[PDB]
C-alpha cells in the first residue's frame, strides 16, 4: 500500500544559487482511468476504449527570472493540482 | 490505511453495464485504477519537448461478461467487461485512451 508526496514547493539544485533558490512544482496528484461509458462512446468519431481523468501537480502562480548568466527559468511560487493538458 | 495519497493501484468499483437495446442496465464489481501519480513540470523556458505528464492507467487487464437481462430474442446480451489487475503510472497514449480531465463520477446507469 503506497503513499505518494504531496505537490508541494521543492527546490530545484541546479539553477539554485544560494541566497536565490528557484522553486519547483513536484508532488503526486490525484487521477483514474476506467473504461469509457457507453454514453461516451457514441461521441467518439474514434473510440476510446478507456477514459483518463486526471489533475496534475502545476504552478499556481510563478515569476520568469534569469540565472546563472542566461538561464530564463520560470521560479514557481504556489502549487496545486490542475488540468493536465493545459 | 496508512497513505494520505495511495499510490496508483486498482481499487474496486461498481459500473453501469447496458446495451443499446435491453431494457436494463445494471452495475458489475471491478477494479477500476485510481490513485495518486507524481508529476511535475520543467522550470527552465526555451521548452524543448515539453515534458508530457502521467496517469494512474490500467496495466494488467481482464475481462469477464455478464448477460443482461431483459434482452429481446435475437440481441446478443452478453457483454464483457474489462477489469484491473494492474495498474502503473504512465503517460495516458491519445491513440487508445480518452485523456481528460475530472468529470464527477460517471460510473452510472440513467
Ligand atoms: C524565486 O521565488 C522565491 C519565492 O519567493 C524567492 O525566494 C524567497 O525568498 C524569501 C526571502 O529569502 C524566502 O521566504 C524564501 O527563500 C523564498 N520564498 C518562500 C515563500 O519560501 C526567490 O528569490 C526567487 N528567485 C529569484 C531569482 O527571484
Ligand atoms: C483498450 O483497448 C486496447 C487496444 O486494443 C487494449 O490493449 C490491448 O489489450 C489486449 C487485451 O485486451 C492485448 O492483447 C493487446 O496487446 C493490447 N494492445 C495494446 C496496443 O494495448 C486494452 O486491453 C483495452 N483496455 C481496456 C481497459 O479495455
Ligand atoms: C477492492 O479490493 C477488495 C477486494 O475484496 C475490496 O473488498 C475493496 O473494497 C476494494 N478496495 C478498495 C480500496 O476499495
Ligand atoms: C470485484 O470483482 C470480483 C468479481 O468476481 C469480486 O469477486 C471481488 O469482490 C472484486 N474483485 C477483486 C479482484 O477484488
Amino acid at each position: 500500500t503506497q503513499d505518494c508526496p504531496e505537490c508541494t514547493l521543492q527546490e530545484n539544485p541546479f539553477f539554485s544559487q544560494p541566497g536565490a533558490p528557484i522553486l519547483q512544482c513536484m508532488g503526486c496528484c490525484f487521477s483514474r482511468a476506467y473504461p469509457t461509458p457507453l454514453r461516451s462512446k457514441k461521441t467518439m468519431l474514434v473510440q476510446k476504449n478507456v477514459t483518463s481523468e486526471s489533475t496534475c501537480c502545476v504552478a499556481k502562480s510563478y515569476n520568469r527570472v534569469t540565472v546563472m548568466g542566461g538561464f530564463k527559468v520560470e521560479n514557481h511560487t504556489a502549487c496545486h493540482c490542475s488540468t493536465c493538458y493545459y | 490505511k496508512e497513505p494520505l495519497r495511495p499510490r496508483c493501484r486498482p481499487i474496486n468499483a461498481t459500473l453501469a453495464v447496458e446495451k443499446e437495446g435491453c431494457p436494463v442496465c445494471i452495475t458489475v464489481n471491478t477494479t477500476i485504477c485510481a490513485g495518486y501519480c507524481p508529476t511535475m513540470t520543467r522550470v527552465l523556458q526555451g521548452v524543448l519537448p515539453a515534458l508530457p505528464q502521467v496517469v494512474c492507467n490500467y496495466r494488467d487487464v481482464r475481462f469477464e461478461s455478464i448477460r443482461l437481462p431483459g434482452c429481446p430474442r435475437g440481441v446478443n446480451p452478453v457483454v464483457s467487461y474489462a477489469v484491473a489487475l494492474s495498474c502503473q503510472c504512465a503517460l495516458c497514449r491519445r491513440s487508445t485512451t480518452d485523456c481528460g480531465g475530472p468529470k464527477d463520477h460517471p460510473l452510472t446507469c440513467d
